[PDB]
């Protein structure tokens, strides 16, 4: 999307291997807030919004 | 109502201890009042702050 | 300590970082004392 009409996708009812995301070094930066990217694989969430 | 002093001495301690307990719920500018949240959510370098 | 590495991985050469090189190539202490120095040696190290 354009930022003007920015796109939200809700992610739900699924298993998320965030280690695969964090290890994909095509991603130039991966800052995180309230959580460290290491611990994402140990947590569980009531909703996720991308 | 006659034993006002003795009942007050118990009440003052109950207020003090319940304040000391309730202060565990205070954030003090941390991410959570519950220590296990921080330790499950963060790497040590961030958790120490 | 000295080695060559890819320029985008240079971030990992700091205490408590995450990433493959800092995990299982060369790992810094959490409480490291010292200095880290790097440069884009493409004029000396490249060839392919």
């Amino acid at each position: 999307a354009s930022v003007y009409a920015w796109n939200r996708k809700r992610i739900s009812n699924c298993v998320a291997d965030y280690s695969v995301l964090y290890n994909s070094a095509s991603f130039s930066t991966f800052k995180c807030y309230g959580v460290s990217p290491t611990k994402l694989n140990d947590l569980c969430f009531t909703n996720v919004y991308a | 109502s006659a034993l006002g002093k003795l009942q007050d001495v118990v009440n003052q301690n109950a207020q003090a201890l319940n304040t000391l307990v309730k202060q565990l719920s205070s954030n003090f500018g941390a991410i959570s009042s519950v220590l296990n949240d921080i330790l499950s959510r963060l790497d040590k370098v961030e958790a120490e702050v | 300590d000295s080695f060559v590495i890819r320029g985008d991985e240079v971030r990992q050469i700091a205490p408590g970082q995450t990433g493959k090189i800092a995990d299982y190539n060369y790992k810094l202490p959490d409480d490291f004392t010292g200095c880290v120095i790097a440069w884009n040696s493409n004029n000396l190290d490249s060839k392919v």
